């Protein structure tokens, strides 16, 4: 009609920042002619307006002149995704005819006005993403016809009102994130048309309601990242409809409920991240849909139930950080689907089951620090699809190279502190894409496959601790984005190889306790990155390369228990990062230089056993060194007023 | 606009 269009012109008039480029070009003619054919975002019934969507139309202003007395059959409105502030006016609740009423995605803030509960034909109410405040008013429950609620992210505080237990056509209700406490109240369990209910990421606190066990046609249930305490009732397993359960990130403590196996639909239950203990129920086992069940970071004990091998359609199964123990039934491997079995943090026993991986489809198998031994099933061996293997700290034995087949998307494997035995397998070189290979501290011998410096990706390999022999190669250069080289505590010998110059991509190196021997490559100059060396423990020999001096970010240089032997290079002010320094139990001779006076960061130094004489440097690091950082020593004198075993200098 | 929330894996 003229007086709509009018009004609503007066309205936009008060509009800012419009660019003409706006739809709203088409409000000019307020004749019914114009208005209820050609206004953008109008729509009318016998001339009068019923209509109003002006989503996402850049309108920039506020709701004060918006024609609320003007409109009487606005039916569906949409202002949604524009820049409008201000407050919620109680007037909206004088749209006696309002069916659909969207304010989502804008600048609002204030309280939502009790009168909203006075649109008595409202069958969805769309608030969200705005900055809402206060309580949600009891009077929301009077939208007896209402089948969607969503004021998800704005900033509402206070309790979840109980009069929503009058809501009997509601549908979907989606609260999250926003501040709501309090109880959930008991009335929500006894929605009779409810599906889905939304209410994580809240401060909401107390029990779930037992009265959960009434929601027949619930198929999600989101409550994770809340403070809800208590035990988790056992009537949630009358929740028959369930596909999605997640409560994780709560307080809850107690058993988890047996009869979760009556929810034959229940495909993915989430309730890591609480105080749950007791055992793993056998029931859980019935759950004949479940493909995700994590219930790491808990507190469960005993051990997993045989009942497990009846989920045959498990693919993901996180118990980490809980203290489950003894020996693990096959079953729990036993899906064909199963892709992600992560059992780390325990205390398990036994060997790993032959059922591990039958399906072909094991991709992340993750048991770090529990008690596995025995050797590894030759499923696994055979199981081509793996990602991620993780069996830090157990006691997996056998020879490594029978133990383990070829793996092409194996990205990161880890088997230190394990007790396998044999030689190294070229095999690993058809796991072209990984990125660590860490077999540190088995009892591993013979020598290194020299197709290992063929794999390219490789950032991390850890060989160290074992009883591995033989030379490095020059090719030991093709490894060029190793960032971690450990090799560090076997038997290799020869030199150094010069190759080590070329991986520039290199922060920690560390060639330990081998028998390398002969002189440390003059031409380690040139790896940027580098912040640990450590050399020690070798048969090296002749002076300290000057090179060495040009690794601007070593912060720890390890050179001790070699036979290095001529003198210090002054030059060493230039390592400006270096926090410690190890050259004892060298030949090293002459005068320690003035110059390291330039290292100011420099905290630990130990020149003992060595063939040295002359005063100590003036920096902290001496000044601030043991008797024995300088024993053993030729003629070393140090200054009266600072005790270090000395004899003072003349 | 209006989405059900969704929860994450650990
Ligand atoms: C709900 O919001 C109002 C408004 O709060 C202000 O506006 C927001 C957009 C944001 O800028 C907030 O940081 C502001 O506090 C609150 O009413 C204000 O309360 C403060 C108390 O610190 C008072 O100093 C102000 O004068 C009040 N009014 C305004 C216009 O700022 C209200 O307290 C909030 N909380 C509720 C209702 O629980
Ligand atoms: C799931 O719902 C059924 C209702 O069909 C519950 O059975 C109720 O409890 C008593 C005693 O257990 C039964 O004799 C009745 O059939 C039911 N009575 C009422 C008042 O509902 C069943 O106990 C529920 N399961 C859980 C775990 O709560
Ligand atoms: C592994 O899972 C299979 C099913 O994929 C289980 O085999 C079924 O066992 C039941 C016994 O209750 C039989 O009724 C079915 O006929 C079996 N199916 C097949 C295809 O054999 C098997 O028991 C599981 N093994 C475990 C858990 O060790
Ligand atoms: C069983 O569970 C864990 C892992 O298998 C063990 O807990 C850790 O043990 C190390 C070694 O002392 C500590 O550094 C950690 O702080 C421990 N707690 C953790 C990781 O949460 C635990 O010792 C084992 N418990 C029993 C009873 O065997
Ligand atoms: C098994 O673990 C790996 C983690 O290495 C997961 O693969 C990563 O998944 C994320 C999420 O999509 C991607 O951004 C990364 O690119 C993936 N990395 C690699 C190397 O593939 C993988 O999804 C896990 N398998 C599951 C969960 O089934
Ligand atoms: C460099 O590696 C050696 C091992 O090859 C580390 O050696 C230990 O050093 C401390 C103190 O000197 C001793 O108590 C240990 O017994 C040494 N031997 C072993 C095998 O650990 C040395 O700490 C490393 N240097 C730095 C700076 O990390
Ligand atoms: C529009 O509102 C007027 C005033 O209430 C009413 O007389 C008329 O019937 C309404 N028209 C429609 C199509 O709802
Ligand atoms: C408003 O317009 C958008 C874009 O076509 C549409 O998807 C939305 O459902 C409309 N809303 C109403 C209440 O008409
Ligand atoms: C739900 O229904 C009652 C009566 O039908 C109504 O007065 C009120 O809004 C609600 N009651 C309670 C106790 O919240
Ligand atoms: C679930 O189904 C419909 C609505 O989805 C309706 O009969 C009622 O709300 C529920 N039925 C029950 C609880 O038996
Ligand atoms: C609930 O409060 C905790 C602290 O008690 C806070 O860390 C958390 O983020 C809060 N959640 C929400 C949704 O505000
Ligand atoms: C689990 O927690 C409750 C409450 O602390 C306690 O009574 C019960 O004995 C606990 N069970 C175990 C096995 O610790
Ligand atoms: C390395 O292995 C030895 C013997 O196999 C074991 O005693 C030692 O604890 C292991 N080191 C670590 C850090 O686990």
């Amino acid at each position: 009609t003229v007086e709509e269009a009018n009004a609503l012109l007066k309205w936009k008039s008060t509009f800012t920042n419009q660019t003409s480029s706006s739809k709203l070009s088409s409000w000019v003619n307020p004749n019914t002619s114009s208005f209820c054919t050609s206004w953008y975002g109008v729509a009318c019934s016998l001339g009068s307006i019923i209509r109003l969507n002006l989503t996402n139309t850049g309108i920039e202003g506020t709701f004060e002149d918006f024609p609320f007395s003007s409109l009487p059959n606005l039916t569906f409105v949409d202002l949604s995704m524009n820049r409008f502030s201000g407050t919620i006016s109680p007037e909206w609740g004088r749209f006696s005819k309002l069916e659909y009423f969207d304010l989502s995605i804008n600048q609002l803030v204030g309280e939502i006005p009790p009168e909203l509960g006075k649109l008595s034909n409202l069958d969805t109410l769309h608030l969200v993403e705005n900055k809402l405040n206060g309580s949600i008013p009891s009077e929301i429950g009077r939208l007896t016809k209402v089948t969607e609620i969503a004021i998800y992210d704005n900033l509402l505080t206070g309790p979840i009102p109980s009069s929503f237990g009058n809501l009997t056509k509601l549908v979907n209700l989606y609260l999250f994130i926003n501040s709501l406490s309090g109880s959930i109240p008991s009335e929500i369990g006894n929605l009779p048309n409810l599906r889905e209910l939304c209410l994580d990421r809240n401060n909401l606190t107390g029990k779930i309601p037992s009265s959960f066990g009434n929601l027949k046609n619930v198929t999600l249930l989101n409550m994770f990242e809340n403070q809800l305490s208590g035990e988790i009732p056992p009537e949630i397993g009358n929740m028959t409809a369930l596909d999605t359960l997640s409560l994780h990130t709560n307080k809850l403590t107690g058993p988890i409920p047996s009869t979760l196996g009556n929810i034959k639909t229940l495909a993915v239950l989430h309730l890591y991240l609480n105080q749950l203990n007791g055992s793993i129920p056998p029931e859980l086992g019935e759950m004949e849909s479940m493909i995700d069940l994590e219930i790491s970071e808990n507190k469960l004990t005993g051990p997993v139930p045989d009942s497990f091998g009846k989920l045959t359609a498990l693919e993901w199964l996180f118990l980490r950080d809980n203290q489950l123990s003894g020996p693990i039934p096959p079953g729990i491997a036993n899906s064909t689907e199963l892709t992600v079995l992560q059992l780390d943090t325990n205390n398990f026993t036994g060997f790993l089951p032959d059922t591990i991986c039958r399906g072909g489809k094991l991709e992340n198998l993750t048991l770090d620090d529990n008690h596995f031994e025995g050797p590894v099933p030759k499923s696994l061996r055979d199981c081509k699809s793996l990602i991620r293997v993780r069996f830090k700290g157990n006691s997996f034995s056998g020879d490594i190279s029978e133990a383990f087949g070829v793996y092409p998307t194996l990205n990161f494997i880890d088997l230190s502190n394990n007790n396998f035995h044999g030689q190294l397998s070229a095999n690993w070189e058809q796991s072209q894409k990984l990125v660590a290979f860490i077999l540190s501290n088995n009892s591993i011998t013979g020598a290194i496959p020299p197709e290992i410096w063929n794999m390219t990706q490789l950032s991390q390999l850890d060989l160290s601790s074992n009883r591995i022999t033989g030379e490095l190669p020059e090719s030991i250069s093709n490894i060029n984005r190793i960032s971690k080289l450990q090799l560090n505590g076997n038997r290799l010998s020869g030199k150094i190889p010069s190759g080590i110059r070329l991986l520039t991509n290199l922060e920690y190196l560390d060639l330990s306790s081998n028998r390398f021997s002969f002189e440390i490559p003059p031409t380690l100059n040139n790896l940027p990155r580098l912040y640990y060396m450590n050399l020690s423990r070798n048969d090296l020999d002749q002076t300290i390369p000057e090179g060495l001096t040009k690794l601007s970010q070593l912060q720890m240089l390890d050179l001790s228990y070699n036979q290095l032997d001529g003198e210090i290079s002054s030059q060493f002010r230039s390592l400006q990062n270096l926090e410690r320094l190890d050259l004892s139990h060298n030949n090293l001779s002459g005068q320690i230089p003035p110059s390291f006076k330039d290292m100011l960061a420099l905290t630990h130094v130990d020149v003992s056993h060595n063939n040295l004489q002359g005063p100590i440097p003036d920096n902290a690091a001496f000044r601030n060194a043991p008797p024995d950082a300088f024993e053993g020593n030729k003629d070393l004198c140090g200054s009266v007023n600072t005790t270090q075993g000395l004899k003072p200098c003349s | 606009p209006v989405r059900s929330s969704q929860s994450s894996q650990a």
